[PDB]
C-alpha cells in the first residue's frame, strides 16, 4: 500500500537523540580510598587528545588517595550567582552647557555592550534568555543630591522618541514611564524578556537584510535586530531650563537566566560596541610572559 | 574504533586512521518540533538529494601556514541541489556532519586543531591604531567554499584566544595519531528556521598549532581537504531563487 | 476586515477617495501587473488605512497569518482571471508573473 | 502583488475599466505584544 | 440565500439579489428588561401600528456623487403613528431594521457602502485654517428625512477614516451582485430609555467607493431609496406632543 | 457584499504543517491596554501673569 | 459543479465557470511500487517544493488561430524547484494537474479542445512532395514554455486525424459554458522512471475547433492561459546538473 | 516523537486509485421495457461535451423501446481477435544478379514498421506488450517452389552479423537459427515478449541519447532501442551462388497481447518506417466530401 522506505524512514523525527544527562551535584565530587596497582592492559593516565574529549583520568588512579567527604557546595556558580549582580551598563549625561544633550533631555539606545566588566561576562555565552531588574542612580557630576523630578521613559521600537523636553510623547499613553525626584532612592524596575527570538545573542554571525553588500553597508554586519530593544529616555520635568547638571548611570541585575554554547573570553581591549574589532598593532598575549620556558 | 565509514544520501567516506566521533554538545541532528515551530507552510524534506556528503576546495598545508575557517550554511548554498533549496527558500534548517581529511606519512608531524565556533562572527584590526571603526567586507565574513585564512590566528580574527576554542566540539589531527577530524553539528540558533543567505550559523576552524615539519625529501605537498553533509535539512517559505 | 489603501497614491484634495480602490482594465494580453506592495502591517504604505494596521501601532511585535480580500466592482458581465502572489522575504518585487 | 492571469474582457456597451476593492484583517492565530505608543500623535499645538 | 423578503407590521419588501441579513453585534432587537428599566410609569408598546417598513426619500446617484448620511431615531419623528408616540412621549427605546434598496443593470457598475455608525457626531471644517471653533446647524446634525450630503466623506465629516467604517454593522451594494443591503439593529445606548427627539443613538451612511459608471445610452436615472422599520418599539414619559 | 469577513483559513490555501501556538492573547484585552497612566490635565499656579 | 478550488503546494486555483474534472485513464497519480521499481538508490520526494502550480506563458486566441501544444515533463525543465531536480537526477516520475483557462463574456463565442496525447510524436511535411526524409528539429519537438504552434491541426502535424483526438483524456472551453478545463493525468510510461530530458510522456494540444468571434467593439484580446502542477514527484540517480 | 506532517503524510502511496472497475461483458446489453415519461427536473437528452465524457443517454429514456435479450457475443473485438492473425511485416530478396544482396545473403532489420495494413492497426495503441508467431514463406520470385536449402538467423543486437555467405557467424553456436528447404512447409516459430521494457512503443517522442541535438542528428528523434530486437538473416547454405533468385516473405502473428492508451488512427499515407512524416501537399480528408451540406 505504501512504499517501504518511507514507512522505515526517519525524516520527520523532532525529539533531539540526547547523549548525555543532567545529574545532581549539589557538592563537589568525594575521593575514595585507592591502593597501589601494578598491572598490564589497564593505563588510566594515557589519553588521546585528538578525540576531543578531555581527560577522565581520576586522582585515585593516578596516586594512592585517602577517602575525603567533600561538602564544598557548587551553588555559587550556577548562572544565577555568577550572573545576578547588578553592574554598570549605561551613563547619560544631562549638562546645562555643552554640546551632549544641553537641552534636558536624552536618548539612549539600549545596548548592555557599552562597558567592559559586564560586557565580558555575558559574552562568555553565545545566547541567553533572562528577565532583568534595572536601577537608575542620578545625581550631579559631584555625586551631590539635588531637589529635582526626572522622568524616565522607556520606548519600545516603533514608538515615537522624543525631540525636546517639552515634546508630546512625554505623555506615555501606553509607554512605560518612571517619574522620580533625585532626593529618592534610584527607582527600581523588573523588565522581562522581550525579544522576538528564544534568546538574546551577543554575537550573530550574518546580515539583518538581503541585497548586496556593499562597502558602505558593512556597517550592519553582525547587527541583530531582536537584540535592538529600542530607547530609554530621560528630561527634565518642565517647560524651562533646570538649574543643576545631571547624570545617570543605569545598573542591570539579570534574573533567571539560562545560557547557551560558551565562547573563549575576550582577549584583546573593546573598542566599539556592535563590534569585536580590536587594536591589530597592540595584540598583546592573553597573559603574563617571562624571561625563559625553564625559569619561574 | 580508529577505521569508520560515514554513508549518507549515495556517498561514504572511509578512513582507517579516525580518532572517534565527536557529537556537538552531545546532541543528534533533528528535524523541528510541532511546538518549536511558527511558519505555518508544510516544509521540503529532500533527504537523499541535500543530505550528503559534498567536498569542497582543497587547502594546502606549509610549514608556515596560519589556518583557514568557513561559514556553514554559506560553504554549500552554491552547490548541488542542497543549494537550490537554499536559494529558491527563504527558510533553511539542518545539522550536518563535518569530516577534515589530511594524511601525510609515519616521517612527517604537525597539529590541526579543528574546531567548530557557533555564530563566528569577524572583526577587523581597526586601522592599526583602533581608532578607525572598520568592518569586515562580504568576501570575508561569507568566504564561500573557498574559504579564507586568518590573519591573526591568536585571537582568531575576533579578538578572543584560540587557546581556549577547546570550549567547543572539536577534534585534533596529529599527523603521528589520525588523519581526519570527524564532527557532528545538530542545528543551533535562536530560532527553529533562519535564512542561509544572511546568517552563518557556525564557522569551521582549520589551524595548525603545531607546525608541519618533515625532512627534505619527503613530499612537501599535504593538503588538507575539508568534506561536509547536511543532515535533516528542512526548507520553508518557498519563492523565487535569490543569490544573496 | 477594512479597507486597505493599496492605491495610496492621489494626495489632492478631492482624489482622496480613490485611495480606496485600484483599477483593472481591458490589455494587451502579456501577463501585465496590476499592482504592488509590502504584506507588511505596521509599516508605513497601504496597511496604514486599516484598523489591523491602526491595533499595531500600539504594539511593538505581532504574529500569525494574516488575509487580504479583493473585492470586484467591475460589471456583471464583465470577466476576467488575476493572479495574486505573495513573496516571502528575500525575494526582490517579481519582474514579471 | 496582482498580475493578469488571461485579461479583462467585456463586450459593447460595458465600461473599459472597473475597480477593485482590497479589505485586509488578520487570521485567528495572530497574537501581538509589548504594547508601545503609536508612531503618531494628532495634536500640534495644545488642544483648546 | 439570494432572494428574501421581510414582513414585519402590514408591510412587505421583497429582493431577488440579497446578500444575507446583519444582525447588528450579533443582537436582535428585545424589549427592556425589568432590571436594567428605572422609569416607573408602563410603557406604551404600539406594535404593528409603529413597526413596520416606512420609505423615506430616494437619492439618485450620479458618477460624482460622494454619499449620504440619515440620523435614525429622527429620519422618522415626523412620519406616521411612530412619529405621533415620538412625540408625545419624552422616553423613546427600539431597533430598526433598514433596508437600503438600489438597482442598476447588469452593464452599470458600481460598489456603496451601506454601514451604522453608532453616535455618529458630525464635526465642521473648523473655517479651512482650523483657527475658528465653529459647529454644525441643526439642519447638519438632524437632516430629518432628506438626509444629508457628506462634504469630505474620506474622514467621514468627522475626523476619522472612511476605509475603517466596516467594524460597524455594514454590507455592500455591489450592482454586480447584489441590489439591496438589509441591517438590523438593536437599541444601543448607555440608558434604557432616552429622548428620540434630543438624541440620535446612531447615523445610517451610504457612501460610494467604487464610483458608479456605464455607457451613453443605459437608463442614467439610478435611485437609492431608504426603507427602514422600526422594531420592539417602547415609549412612556406620556405628556402633549412636543417637536423638538 | 454580506458585510462579513472572509473565513478562509490558511489550511485551505495552502499546504501546511502542523504549529502548536502558545503564544498568549493576554495582552490585548482592555485592561493590558487601557492600565497605562498617561497625561490628561496639566495646571499652572504662576507667581505672575494672567 | 461549476466552482471548483485547487490547492496543492502553496499555490490555489479558483474557478466559477467549470466543467467537472477529468481523471486521465482513471487513474490518479501515485507514486511507484517496490515491484514496478529497479532503481535500487532511494529516491528523493521533495513534496511542496515541487508538487505546485506553476502557470507558463500566456497566448493569445485569434479569429485566424491554429493551435498550440505543449510536451511536457520537458516545459517544466527549467523552472523553479521542479526544473533543478530534473536536471540534477538522472530519472524523473510524476502526474500533473493540467488547468488551461481562457475566459470571454457572454457575447463572445468558440469551442477549445483540449487534450493529452501520449507520446506525442511529431512528423513533418516530407518537403510538401513526400520525397525528402525530413525530421522534425529540436526546437520544435521540444518547444519548451512558449510552446509551438501548430502548421497543420487537421493531422495533428503527425498525420493523425484531430477528429478522434477525443479518445485521450480530453476537456473542451465553450466560451458560453466554461471558461477552463482541468485534466489529471497519471504518470504513463513502459518505465518505472525515466529522463526528464530526453524523454517526454505526453503533449498538451490546445485547439480552436469552433472559431473565435465576436462583433467590433468587444474586447478582441482574449488570452489562453496555461497552469500545470506536478503529482507524486520521484527523482533518483543523483549528479551534477544537466541541460540536455 | 515524530512531526504531524510526517505521520498524516500521504507521499509514498503505491496503489494507483482507480476510479473505474472492468466488468463482465460477454455479450451486447439488453434493452428494458420503457414508457413515455413527461415531467420536468430529469433531463437524459440533455448533456454537456465540455465535461470530456462521453453522453451517458440511453435508449430507453429516448423513445419507448421493447424488452430485447441481446446475446450478441463480444468475443471478436478482445484484443487477441483482433491482432492474432498473421500479415506480411518483412520481405526479403536474394536474387542471383543485381544490387540488392547479391552474395546469397541478407540482413533485415527486424522493424514491422515497413507495411501499411500491419503498422494501421498496431498503431492503435501507444503501447503493446505480446509473444508472436513467425511464419517464413520461400520461393522464387514466380512464386515456384524449387529445392533448396536455407538458413534463417535471429541476430540479436549485439551479435555479430554475417558480412557473407560464408561468414563464420553462420555456426550459430549461441544463436537461434532454423533451418529449412523451400520444399518444405513454411518454417514457423514462436517469439516471446523480448523488450528491456514492460512493452513495445509504437511511438516514442524523445531522443534516445544526452547532448545537443543539432540538425545532423534530428535523425534519431523517436528512436527508442527498447523496440530494436536486433537483425534476421537469411542464407543460401553453401559455398558458391545458388542456382535460383528467392524471396522470402515474413509474416507475424501477435498471442498473448496486451495493450494500452489508443490514439487515432493513421489519417495520411505511410512514407517512412522510423516516423510519421506525411506528405504536406497532399493532405488529404480523412474521408469522402460532397457537393453540399444539405444534400446526399
Ligand atoms: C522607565 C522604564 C525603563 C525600562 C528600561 C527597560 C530596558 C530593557 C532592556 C533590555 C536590554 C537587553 C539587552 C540585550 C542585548 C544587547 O542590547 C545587545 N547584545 C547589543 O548588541
Ligand atoms: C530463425 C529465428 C528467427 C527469429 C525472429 C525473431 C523476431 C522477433 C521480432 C520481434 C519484433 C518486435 C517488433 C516490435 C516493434 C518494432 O520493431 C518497432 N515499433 C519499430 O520501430
Ligand atoms: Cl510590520
Ligand atoms: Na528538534
Ligand atoms: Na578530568
Ligand atoms: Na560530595
Ligand atoms: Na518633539
Ligand atoms: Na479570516
Ligand atoms: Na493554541
Ligand atoms: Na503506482
Ligand atoms: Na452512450
Ligand atoms: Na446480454
Ligand atoms: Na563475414
Amino acid at each position: 500500500d505504501r512504499v517501504a522506505d518511507v514507512i522505515e524512514s526517519s525524516i520527520g523525527d523532532s525529539v533531539s537523540r540526547a547523549l548525555t544527562q543532567a545529574l545532581p551535584a549539589p557538592t563537589g565530587q568525594n575521593t575514595q580510598v585507592s591502593s597501589h596497582r601494578l598491572d598490564t592492559g589497564e593505563v588510566p593516565a594515557l589519553q588521546a587528545a585528538e578525540i576531543g574529549a578531555s581527560s577522565n583520568t581520576s586522582d585515585e588512579s593516578m596516586i594512592e588517595t585517602r577517602c575525603v567527604l567533600n561538602s564544598h557546595s557548587t551553588a555559587e556558580t550556577t548562572l544565577d550567582s555568577f550572573f545576578s549582580r547588578a553592574g554598570l551598563v549605561g551613563e547619560i549625561d544631562l549638562p546645562l552647557e555643552g554640546t551632549t544633550n544641553p537641552n534636558g533631555y536624552a536618548n539612549w539606545d539600549i545596548d548592555i555592550t557599552g562597558y567592559a566588566q559586564m560586557r565580558r561576562k555575558v559574552e562568555l555565552f553565545t545566547y541567553m534568555r533572562f528577565d532583568a531588574e534595572f536601577t537608575f542612580v542620578a545625581c550631579t557630576p559631584t555625586g551631590q543630591v539635588v531637589p529635582q523630578l526626572l522622568q524616565y521613559m522607556f520606548v519600545p521600537p516603533g514608538a515615537p522618541k522624543p525631540e525636546s523636553r517639552e515634546s508630546l510623547a512625554w505623555q506615555t499613553a501606553t509607554n512605560p514611564s518612571v517619574f522620580v525626584k533625585l532626593t529618592d532612592p534610584p527607582a527600581q524596575v523588573s523588565v522581562p524578556f522581550m525579544s522576538p527570538a528564544s534568546a538574546y545573542q551577543w554575537f550573530y554571525d550574518g546580515y539583518p537584510t538581503f541585497g548586496e553588500h556593499k562597502q558602505e553597508k558593512d556597517l550592519e554586519y553582525g547587527a541583530c535586530p531582536n537584540n535592538m530593544m529600542g530607547t530609554f529616555s530621560v528630561r527634565n520635568v518642565g517647560s524651562s531650563k533646570s538649574k543643576y547638571p545631571l547624570v545617570v548611570r543605569i545598573y542591570m541585575r539579570m534574573k533567571h537566566v539560562r545560557a547557551w554554547i560558551p565562547r573563549p573570553m575576550r582577549n584583546q581591549n573593546y573598542l566599539f560596541k556592535a563590534n569585536p574589532n580590536y587594536a591589530g598593532n597592540s595584540i598583546k598575549p592573553t597573559g603574563t610572559s617571562r624571561t625563559a620556558i625553564t625559569t619561574l | 574504533d580508529r577505521v569508520a565509514q560515514l554513508t549518507i544520501g549515495n556517498s561514504t567516506i572511509t578512513t582507517q586512521e579516525a580518532a572517534n566521533i565527536i557529537v556537538g554538545y552531545g546532541e543528534w541532528p533533528s528535524y523541528c518540533s510541532d511546538d518549536d515551530a511558527t511558519a505555518v507552510d508544510k516544509p521540503t524534506r529532500p533527504d537523499v538529494s541535500v543530505n550528503r556528503f559534498y567536498t569542497l576546495d582543497t587547502k594546502l598545508w606549509e610549514k608556515s601556514s596560519k589556518g583557514w575557517y568557513w561559514k556553514f550554511p554559506d560553504v554549500l548554498t552554491e552547490t548541488g541541489v542542497f543549494g537550490q533549496n537554499a536559494q529558491f527558500h527563504y527558510l533553511y534548517r539542518s545539522g550536518f556532519c563535518i569530516h577534515v581529511q589530511c594524511n601525510a606519512s609515519k616521517f612527517h608531524q604537525g597539529a590541526l586543531l579543528v574546531a567548530i565556533l557557533p555564530e563566528y562572527v569577524i572583526g577587523t584590526v581597526a586601522g592599526g591604531t583602533g581608532t578607525e571603526d572598520s568592518h569586515p567586507p562580504y568576501k570575508q565574513t561569507q568566504p564561500g567554499a573557498d574559504g579564507f585564512e586568518l590573519q591573526h590566528p591568536y585571537v582568531l580574527d575576533a579578538g578572543i584566544p584560540i587557546s581556549q576554542l577547546t570550549v567547543c566540539p572539536h577534534q585534533w589531527i596529529n599527523l603521528r595519531t589520525n588523519n581526519c577530524a570527524t564532527i557532528i553539528v545538530p542545528y543551533m540558533n535562536t530560532l527553529p528556521f533562519d535564512s542561509a543567505l544572511n546568517h552563518c550559523n557556525f564557522g569551521l576552524l582549520v589551524v595548525p598549532i603545531s607546525p608541519l615539519d618533515f625532512d627534505q625529501g619527503a613530499t612537501p605537498v599535504i593538503p588538507i581537504t575539508i568534506t561536509l553533509a547536511p543532515m535533516c535539512s528542512e526548507f520553508a517559505g518557498l519563492r523565487q531563487a535569490v543569490t544573496q | 476586515e477594512t479597507i486597505l489603501e493599496v492605491n495610496n497614491v492621489p494626495t489632492n484634495a478631492t482624489s482622496l477617495m480613490e485611495r480606496l480602490r485600484f483599477p483593472v482594465s481591458a490589455q494587451a494580453g502579456k501577463g501585465e501587473l496590476c499592482a504592488v506592495f509590502r504584506a507588511d502591517p505596521g509599516r508605513d504604505g497601504p496597511w496604514q488605512s486599516t484598523m489591523l494596521g491602526q491595533l499595531c501601532g500600539y504594539y511593538t511585535q505581532w504574529s500569525g497569518s494574516l488575509e487580504v480580500t479583493f473585492m470586484f466592482t467591475g460589471s456583471f458581465m464583465a470577466t476576467g482571471k488575476m493572479l495574486i502572489a505573495y513573496t516571502p522575504p528575500g525575494g526582490p518585487l517579481p519582474k514579471d508573473r | 502583488s496582482i498580475w493578469y492571469q488571461t485579461n479583462y474582457v467585456v463586450p459593447i456597451g460595458a465600461p473599459n475599466t472597473a475597480y477593485i476593492i482590497a479589505l485586509a484583517a488578520a487570521q485567528k492565530n495572530f497574537t501581538m505584544k509589548l504594547c508601545k505608543d503609536t508612531s503618531h500623535i494628532l495634536q500640534t499645538a495644545s488642544i483648546q
